[PDB]
Formats: structure tokens, C-alpha cells, sequence
RNA sequence: AUAUUUGUUACAAUACACAUUUUUUGGCACCCAAAAUAGGACGGGAAGAGACUUUUAAAGUGAGACGUCGCGACCCUCGCAGGAGUCGUUCUUGACUUUUUGGUCGCUUGAUGUUUCUCUCUUCCCGUUC
């Protein structure tokens, strides 16, 4: 068995998909590689404000989120808005799927 | 996964009956019985929504200090209350207690 | 197409130089080439055009102009670019 | 026995082996049984999640799980808790999974 | 000449101390079962980095060395 | 798969570098197809030449993993 | 892979390296296999923080390479057909 | 015509400018002779595509003004062109070169819709305007440029940088 | 030519003692007698103390994975 | 800006200059040729832009504008290994 | 007298194979700390002063180290051809050989990023916000 077979019949549906570095992205799901590299389309990818006094967030993920060229100058948080964004496999960490679809049948 | 007919006992009534008294628990299963139906999915997404929770090994339901029940049955009923109420097209605020007794009831 | 420059400023630096050309030729045509492929310098640089006419205007009109303290001297090329 | 000698059903019946008997088994009887479990992640943040499913690699579908992360600058500590209705969780981040009583 | 394969295997419910490569913390317990990557499971195990844990299952890339 | 070719290296003086920090000296001796590679005469480099250099072993042995860029100081 | 194939086209030709460890070494590459470790001849060394040196031979494996510059005149290659 | 969506996408974006960067657009049928007497309206149609180059050269554009905000656009050509001010607070900290030559700029008015920079541009040319002509205005230029790093293709010499820094103090 | 993991199996059989460090990040090197070895470089070592980096405490008869091994050093 | 077909693989995709992210926070824009199963992909005249740390303390969270210094490196071949994603910048000649 | 359709073969191409040091089932994560009110903040540029440095009172603004492309030049340097030649072949194609301006020095503070250590106020000018 392999349960990345599940995640290509999730397609086109509204997904995040939680990477390593900790940035999210929220967009509508393509076609999802046997490697589990999953591409989007219409996509806002983000950091997390840890708040404590405000730490400092990720120092690498500030720079790839600006240098997505999606950033836009007047976002007052660090957020981007993007099309077409092809994610590797193996910087997912966490995928979170919308709550109306029923795993039972998709599990099988 | 019983490929055999057999007699099995289990009981219905785990922890709410044991904590709260025997006319309202009954209530409390019929609010419940009713919502099953009306919750496809969302269910599991309810009753598990307090991962917390665990089922005990005898016991089916989950068992809990029944406040938060309290608001999944009032949870569980609003889903009824839409449902039946899509299908007549009655406002929210137009249900009233003869009403969602017979939604309960019928 | 193609303009073979002369008798200019080679104390200036060769992007600078050739951003400066291409500055100065933008105003008759579309410039396909910013500087010559061999950057000798001390005039030497080939502005290469889209349209053959827009080249012609540039010949006519910038022929002694003042670029960098010395006058350019225009020219038609004699071979045809690669690019073209 | 190496793995490229068997065929194409053996490696079946080793898998199902691997899965009803071995260290997933953990995880198994979990799903099963309807036993929520505790999941230690890389990253340091532990989810108390209900497994629907599992594979091989041990990245697994979980319902309902409850993510509990807490983060500390100059010894203040905050603990932050997170509800999610549906997770898939990859494998590689996790480090010990245990299965409630 | 005891190779790790027959040393998990001669391991087998037995109480072993396992340590992970980051906070240096070990899980004390009685092995249940190995995988063919050396995933561990474990039965009554305790965490020291002090706590009572009852049943663990441990992926194979995050622990150091396994000892008796 | 295939063996890395070190054939014109072995036997020859060679420094390595060990992870980010580290950088080890010795005359190598054998290699594998993970580049797992077996020297002698080992001696750790550090900023003072003579004073921390301190000699590993007789025979040192050395993940692939670890291994960074190899380059031989010798013909 | 064509990726790789390129990386065999561009032996006997001066290169670039990027190691993920930081440092950059551009040389002359003698020998590549398709694990992408590859040896150089007569390179320049660029360490991380940019001190620079020079050494006749290096060998470098394949894991630690981040991306490899290889001379331009290879894009119009056959591989690319 | 009047500078539309649909002119801008039909727009040549095809040749990309290999001096610096890529897609060098064309407005309209073509830029070069599109005779666009109103201001650049529509200038979202591009949505800021791509030292990212518009040629504007040969048009009856009488303000420069009217942009969207463009990140990437570093070079202006705007050759043959009637204008008059060019004020604006769109591309401000985006573009890195100006090329204003053959048009009807005023000294004062140059001078007036720029307001002055802490920094700006790096390249400027303001040839064939009448402002070049007025006396002192070499001086003035470099006064309201503030920084700059070229003047009608002759560098604001260093002591002459210096001299113009003492008089704006 | 001696392949490495023939030099291991030299260590196995002679009996020799060996000091071996881990990865940077763990800050603890490893000494004791190698027993017997695995294909993935994963060896068990007999009589082993972890030495901080003389105070360290013995282990024992300990089965060290060989994702963490960095050097093995007599 | 540009709008990329709704469904478009790496495949699909050949000679668009793309934008690659790898995992130190470095960016390679340029035109991509091949690629590979474990995605190692080659790129023809690529810039790699970089974030200042004073840059990078700038992008925390409050017009701004950002010094990205950036390098040209023609037909480089990368590594799988490093990418992290990848966006599409604009469409072919 | 009256290019389309159907069948077969090959190539390119998408969906079903692999958690054990060379790419996709992670050596993972951590420096720490800074705005609240009911004319006011915030950014940029210029000037003064304190404290720092240097010389024997007088001079500019935290200090010390790699590179990066630039402002000057008492120097060199001729001036018009990625391409070039050869052979096959017919009106511009293939196969085989030769191999990049800048070569340098100051910077009487180019201009600017890494990395270690220790501890700002006043005045004017221009933008944003209530």
C-alpha cells in the first residue's frame, strides 16, 4: 500500500498544505505526483506570527516568501498571492483537507 | 467481522445514564439518534472534535463530564434544525419550541 | 542595419557605455544589439537596429554629436551582423 | 532474506506480516480499536490525533486531531493549542507514536 | 561475533534502553517487536531526558544506539 | 551501483574535509561504492599546525556521509 | 537523465560548483559519474566566508553539490533535441 | 489610439531586451508610432510583467503618469514624447534608468513634479527639452535630480555634485 | 587496496580497541570493542562508554546505528 | 501578470522562465530546458537573487523596498535535492 | 469526370515502481529583548554636540577582518570584423581543426554585503497616518 494514492483523489479541492520550514499554503489541488510533489493553482502561502514578545520568525522562509515574487509591497503581514506554485515532495510536513469530504470512500 | 449469527449485548446508554438520570438520558439518546442520520461525516468530526475524549473498552459512547454534550446535542440538534428546515424552507428564527419538539418528535 | 560607431570616449566603462548608446539610439528605432560583440572600445561599438530606415535616421541625425566630451562619427557597416 | 529475491505476491504477504505483526502493529490495533494516539513530531509539537489510516513510510490519515505546541523566548513560555477537522500527516517528521490506554 | 541483526533478535523481550540522537533522552522498556529498519516497539516504557508510558512505538531515523 | 574513482588517489597524502568544522590528513588506503573511505596515519588539521594536530589512530575509517570534497596533496 | 548527461557532456571544459556547504570551486572538470560526484583539475577554491585559494586536484561527492555552471555554449546541445 | 487592455495585449512581449532583463513591451500595435495622446491609462493590463523595459518611444504622451504599481520595471524610453510633468508616487522605489529625450519638459516643471528624492533613478536624460537651454540649468537639474548619476549623458561631476550639495544647503 | 568495511572486520576479529565520533551536533564520541557490523555500517559494541566533549559513564554490550557514525578510529 | 494553463506539469512547461526556490532561501530565475525523476532540472541564462539580512529584518512584519543582490550564472544544472518550489515568471519568446 | 475517412507500425507523452551514507518518508527545532494614547507618531536627507579614534590645543562617527562590481590615472593601446577556416555539396547547410579587452595602480575615506566583540540628544526640510 501506498497512501500517497489517496492524495490524487483529493484533486481539485481547497487544501493547506504545511511545509517544513513552517509556511502554509492555502490553494485549490492539482494532479499529486506517486513522490507526493504537489502542485496548485491559485495559492496564498504564509508564515505564522509566533507572538512572544515577538520572536523572530524564520529567517530563511521570510526571504523565499519575498523572493516568490508574489509578495506584494503594501501587505501590512507576511503573506503571498500566487498562481501555479509546484510544491517537491518531500518539504510537506502536515496536509490539512477540507472537513466535507467523507474518507470512506476515498480511503479505499 | 461476524460471519455467524449470534446474540451480543452491549448497552446503548454508557456513561450519560451512569452520570444523569434515566428520563433525560433517553432524551439525550433521541437527540443523538436523530443526529446520526443528519450527521453523514460530521459526526466523527463531533463526537471527536475533544480528542480527549476516549471510549471506554466496555462502553461505546464517549465517555465525559457531559458539558460538552450538552453543547454537541445542541450542536447535533441546529444541523437537525436545518435540515428539516431546508427541506420546508422555515427560517431559524421562526423555529420555536412546538416546532423543534416536533422535529425532535414528528 | 547594423552602424559601426567611431571617435569616442574610452575612459568610460563598457556597460555604462553601452547603456548610454543604447539611451541615445532608442529614439529612432528599436535597438536589437546594446553594444558590440568586441567591446575593443575608444569608439568601436556596432548599434544594431530592428528596421534598416530607423538606422538610416540615426546615421543622418547623430553624425559629430556630442557624447562624453568627443563627436561620434557615423557610419554604415561594411559585413552584416550575426544577430540579423 | 534480501527483499530483491521474492516476488511480486511475497513482498504482499511481507507486508502484511510487517503490519499485523512488528512495530506498526502499534499502530494497527490503534486504528482499529478506535484508540486515539500520541504523536511526537521532529519539529517538537505533539497532536493527540485518531488514526483512519496508515502506510509503510508511517505517514497516516488522522480525524479530529489536537495540536499542542508550546514556544519559549528568554525562559516565557507560552502553550498554544491548534483544532484541525482533517489531517494527513507525511511519515518522515515523526519520531514516537504512542497508543493510549 | 554477534552482528545487530541477531542482537535485536536476542533483545526481544528484554528491558532496553534506547537513546535518541537530540535531547538525549532514552526510553526505557521492554521491546516487543523490530522491523527490518530496526523500528522498535516497546511495552511499559519510561521516558528519561521520568514519566511511566505504557506502550511505544519508535521510527527508526531518530534513534542513537539501542543497550540492554 | 557504480564505484567512485579515487584508483589514481590511493596510497597518495590526502586532505578531506569532515563536515562543516573538521578537515583530516592521511595516505588513503581503500574505498566503497558509498565512497566510505579507509585511510592510515591519520592527523586531525587545525589552525596551528604543529601544536593542535593531534594523530587520530593507526587505521581510521570514514563515513561517505560525512565526506565533503576530497583533494589530494601529492602527484 | 538529460541533467546528468549534460553534467558528462561538459568533461574537459572549465565549470563552477557550489557545494552546500557554502564554499564555490571552479575548475576544469576531469571525471563525473551519475552519482554527480565529480573531480576537478586545477581549480580555484572560494571558501564560505571568501577566502580564496588554489589547489591542482579535488574530488567532491555528488550529495554536497548544490548547482554546477557549465559553459553556455552547451545549451544548443544535442541533448536538448 | 487611446491606450487600451486589449492594445496592450496584443502588444509584441515576445523579443525580450538582452541589455538587462526580460520583456521589453511594446504598448498597442506598436509602441514606436502608437500615438497615444492621452496618459498611459490601462497600465494594469501589463500587471507589471517584466531591469524590466517599456519602450514608449514616437507617441503624443503629454504626462508621465498613470502607472500601476510596477516592481520590476527598471527602464523607461520615452523618446518623441510630448510631456509636459511627469509627478507621480507610483514608480518611485522601482526603476533605474530615465530617458526623456525630444520632448516639451519645462525647467521649472521637471524640476516642480519630481519634489526632490533622498534617492532615485541612477540614469536620466532630458535632451532636446527646452528646460536644458535655461540658464543655471545644469545647476538646477542636479539640485532637483538630487542624487543622480548622469546628466544628458555627461556624469554631474563629482566636485560639481559637491557644489550642488552646498547650494540645496 | 583495503576496502573500509574489510578494515572493520579487522576490528571485529582483532580485538583492538576503538574510539569512534558521532555527529557534530550529539557532542558525545563513543569507545569500546566492535563486535559485528551490518551492511549499513550499524555496528555493536562491546564494554562502550560515551565520553562527553573522562568522566563519562559506561554503557555496555550497545548496538550503535550507523546514521550517526562519523568516524572509527583505533 | 501571467496566467499559467490550470492544469500544467513540469512537463507541460518548457522554455518559460521560471522562479526556483531552494531550501537557504536563494532564488534561480531562467529559462527552464530538462528536468529528472528526482527533479534536478537545468536552467538556461539564470540570476540567482539572495535577501540582505538588513532586507531580511526589513520584511518583518510592520511600501517596502528590498536590495536582493543577485549574480548571473548561465546554464547551471541543479539539484533535486535543494528545491524546494517552484513559480513561473513569464512565457516563452 | 465523381484533400477527407478507416486499419497497422514506430517515436514523443500523460496515469499503476524504491523509508537504510549519492537527490522524494527529513540532523528536526532554540539565540534573547523593544510602541500605546485619547497636536501626535513613523521613514528618509542635511547640520550641530556628547562620547569615541589620531597627532603634539587642533581635526571627521562604535571598532577590526574577505570579497563585489565601481570614481581618478603621470599608463598601455588603432583603430569596421561568440564566432572563423577546410572539405563535401549547390546558390547557404553538415563533418573536422584555432582559440576575452580590458592588461593594472590609487580611492585625499568608491560605494557595498559577511562575520566577532561592547554600550544617544537637539534643529530644519520632504512623504505616510489619525
Amino acid at each position: 500500500m501506498k497512501l500517497v494514492n489517496f492524495l490524487k483523489k483529493l484533486r481539485n479541492e481547497q487544501v493547506t498544505i504545511e511545509l517544513k520550514n513552517g509556511t502554509t499554503v492555502w490553494g485549490t489541488l492539482q494532479s499529486v505526483s506517486p513522490q507526493m510533489n504537489a502542485i496548485l493553482t491559485d495559492v496564498k502561502l504564509t508564515l505564522p506570527q509566533p507572538r512572544l514578545n515577538k520572536l523572530n520568525s524564520n529567517g530563511i522562509a521570510m526571504a523565499s516568501l519575498y523572493l516568490t515574487g508574489g509578495q506584494q509591497p503594501t501587505a501590512s503581514d507576511n503573506i503571498a498571492s500566487l498562481q501555479y506554485i509546484n510544491i517537491r515532495g518531500n518539504t510537506i510536513r502536515q496536509i490539512i483537507l477540507p472537513d466535507s469530504l467523507n474518507l470512506d470512500s476515498l480511503l479505499v | 467481522k461476524a460471519t455467524e449469527p449470534q446474540m451480543v449485548l452491549f448497552n446503548i446508554y454508557d456513561d450519560w445514564l451512569d452520570r444523569i438520570s434515566s428520563y433525560t438520558a433517553f432524551s439525550r439518546l433521541t437527540l443523538l439518534l436523530r443526529a446520526l442520520k443528519t450527521n453523514e461525516e460530521s459526526a466523527k468530526m463531533i463526537l471527536l472534535s475533544d480528542p480527549t475524549i476516549t471510549i471506554k473498552s466496555y462502553h461505546l459512547w464517549p465517555s465525559f463530564t457531559d458539558e460538552q454534550w450538552i453543547t454537541i446535542e445542541s450542536q447535533m440538534r441546529d444541523l437537525i434544525l436545518t435540515e428539516y428546515g431546508r427541506k420546508y424552507n422555515v427560517n431559524i428564527s421562526a423555529l420555536t419550541q412546538t416546532e423543534i419538539k416536533d422535529i425532535i418528535l414528528g | 542595419n547594423t552602424l559601426y560607431v567611431s571617435q569616442l570616449n574610452e575612459k568610460i566603462n563598457m556597460q555604462r557605455l553601452r547603456v548610454n548608446l543604447f539611451l541615445l539610439f532608442a529614439t529612432f528605432g528599436e535597438v536589437l544589439k546594446v553594444s558590440m560583440n568586441f567591446k575593443k572600445q575608444r569608439g568601436q561599438a556596432f548599434i544594431t537596429m530592428r528596421t534598416i530606415d530607423q538606422a538610416s535616421l540615426a546615421q543622418i541625425s547623430l553624425n559629430g554629436e556630442r557624447f562624453f566630451g568627443k563627436p561620434l562619427k557615423v557610419e554604415f557597416s561594411k559585413s552584416e551582423t550575426k544577430t540579423l | 532474506r534480501p527483499k530483491h529475491e521474492l516476488s511480486r505476491a511475497e513482498l504482499e504477504e511481507l507486508e502484511e506480516f510487517e503490519f499485523k505483526h512488528g512495530p506498526m502493529s502499534l499502530i494497527n490495533d490503534a486504528m482499529v480499536t478506535r484508540t486515539p494516539v500520541i504523536i511526537s513530531l521532529r519539529n517538537n509539537h505533539k497532536i493527540i490525533a485518531r488514526v483512519k489510516a496508515f502506510d509503510r513510510h508511517c505517514n497516516m490519515v488522522l480525524e479530529n486531531v489536537k495540536e499542542l505546541w508550546t514556544e519559549k523566548k528568554g525562559k516565557n513560555v507560552i502553550n498554544r493549542e491548534r483544532f484541525i477537522s482533517k489531517l494527513f500527516l507525511r511519515g518522515d517528521s515523526v519520531i514516537v507514536v504512542l497508543k493510549t490506554p | 561475533p554477534v552482528n545487530p541483526k541477531p542482537f535485536l533478535k536476542g533483545l526481544v523481550n528484554h528491558r532496553v534502553g534506547v537513546k535518541l540522537k537530540f535531547n538525549s533522552t532514552e526510553y526505557r522498556g521492554t521491546l516487543v517487536s523490530t522491523d527490518n529498519y530496526f523500528n522498535l516497539q516497546l511495552n511499559e516504557a519510561e521516558e528519561f531526558v521520568h514519566g511511566t508510558l505504557g506502550e511505544i512505538f519508535i521510527r527508526c531515523n531518530n534513534v542513537l544506539y539501542i543497550r540492554e | 551501483v557504480s564505484t567512485p574513482e579515487l584508483k589514481k588517489y590511493m596510497d597518495k597524502k590526502i586532505l578531506l574535509n569532515i563536515n562543516g568544522s573538521r578537515k583530516v590528513a592521511g595516505i588513503l588506503r581503500g574505498y566503497d561504492i558509498f565512497l566510505n573511505v579507509v585511510l592510515d596515519d591519520a592527523m586531525e588539521i587545525n589552525g596551528e599546525d604543529p601544536a593542535n594536530n593531534h594523530q587520530l589512530g593507526l587505521q581510521t575509517v570514514i563515513r561517505g556521509n560525512s565526506i565533503i570534497s576530497l583533494e589530494a596533496l601529492d602527484a | 537523465g538529460i541533467p546528468v548527461k549534460l553534467l558528462n557532456e561538459a568533461q574537459g571544459h572549465i565549470v563552477s560548483l557550489e557545494l552546500t556547504t557554502g564554499a564555490t570551486y571552479r575548475g576544469k572538470l576531469v571525471e563525473s559519474e551519475d552519482s554527480m560526484n565529480v573531480q576537478l583539475r586545477d581549480v580555484i577554491a572560494t571558501e564560505p566566508q571568501g577566502a580564496v585559494t588554489h589547489m591542482d586536484q579535488i574530488f567532491v561527492r555528488g550529495s554536497q553539490i548544490k548547482f554546477i555552471v557549465v559553459p553556455d555554449l552547451l545549451k544548443n546541445a544535442p541533448l536538448f533535441k | 489610439m487611446k491606450f487600451t487592455p486589449s492594445i496592450v495585449i496584443d502588444a509584441p512581449q515576445y523579443y525580450v531586451d538582452h541589455f538587462n532583463g526580460k520583456y521589453n513591451v511594446d504598448k498597442c500595435v506598436i509602441l514606436r508610432d502608437l500615438q497615444l495622446e492621452t496618459d498611459s491609462e490601462s497600465m494594469p493590463s501589463s500587471l507589471k510583467h517584466l531591469t524590466h523595459i517599456l519602450d514608449l518611444t514616437n507617441n503624443d504622451l503629454i504626462m508621465i503618469p498613470d502607472l500601476s504599481r510596477r516592481d520590476d520595471i527598471h527602464t523607461l524610453l520615452l523618446g518623441r514624447n510630448n510631456i509636459v510633468e511627469v509627478d507621480g508616487r507610483l514608480l518611485p522605489m522601482n526603476v533605474q534608468n530615465l530617458t526623456l529625450s525630444n520632448n516639451s519638459i519645462r525647467r521649472f516643471e521637471d524640476l516642480q513634479r519630481l519634489r526632490r528624492a533622498p534617492r532615485t533613478l541612477k540614469n536620466l536624460t532630458l535632451i532636446g527639452n527646452q528646460v536644458c537651454h535655461l540658464a543655471n540649468y545644469r545647476e538646477h537639474v542636479l539640485r532637483l535630480v538630487p542624487h543622480l548619476e548622469t546628466l544628458d549623458f555627461q556624469n554631474v561631476t563629482a566636485e560639481e555634485r559637491k557644489s550642488a550639495m552646498s547650494f540645496p544647503r | 587496496m583495503v576496502p573500509p568495511i574489510n578494515c572493520i572486520f579487522n576490528f571485529l576479529q582483532q580485538q583492538t580497541p576503538v574510539t569512534i565520533w558521532l555527529f557534530e551536533q550529539i557532542g558525545i564520541r563513543i569507545k569500546g570493542k566492535i563486535v559485528g557490523f551490518d551492511e549499513f555500517m550499524n555496528v555493536v559494541i562491546d564494554e562502550a562508554v560515551e565520553i562527553p566533549v573522562e568522566k563519562g559513564t559506561p554503557l555496555g554490550k550497545i548496538l550503535l546505528k550507523g546514521d550517526n557514525i562519523t568516524l572509527i578510529t583505533s | 501578470k501571467i496566467q499559467v494553463a490550470h492544469s500544467s506539469r513540469l512537463a507541460n512547461l518548457i522554455d518559460y522562465k521560471l522562479r526556483v526556490l531552494t531550501q537557504d532561501g536563494r532564488v534561480y530565475i531562467g529559462q527552464l530546458m530538462a528536468f529528472d525523476k528526482h527533479m534536478n532540472l537545468v536552467l538556461n541564462e539564470c540570476i540567482e537573487e539572495r535577501v540582505p539580512k538588513t532586507q531580511l529584518d526589513k520584511l518583518r512584519p510592520r511600501t517596502l523596498n528590498i536590495k536582493v543582490e543577485k549574480r548571473v550564472l548561465g546554464l547551471t544544472i541543479l539539484r533535486g535535492e535543494q528545491i524546494l518550489s517552484t513559480v513561473v515568471e513569464d512565457k516563452p519568446l
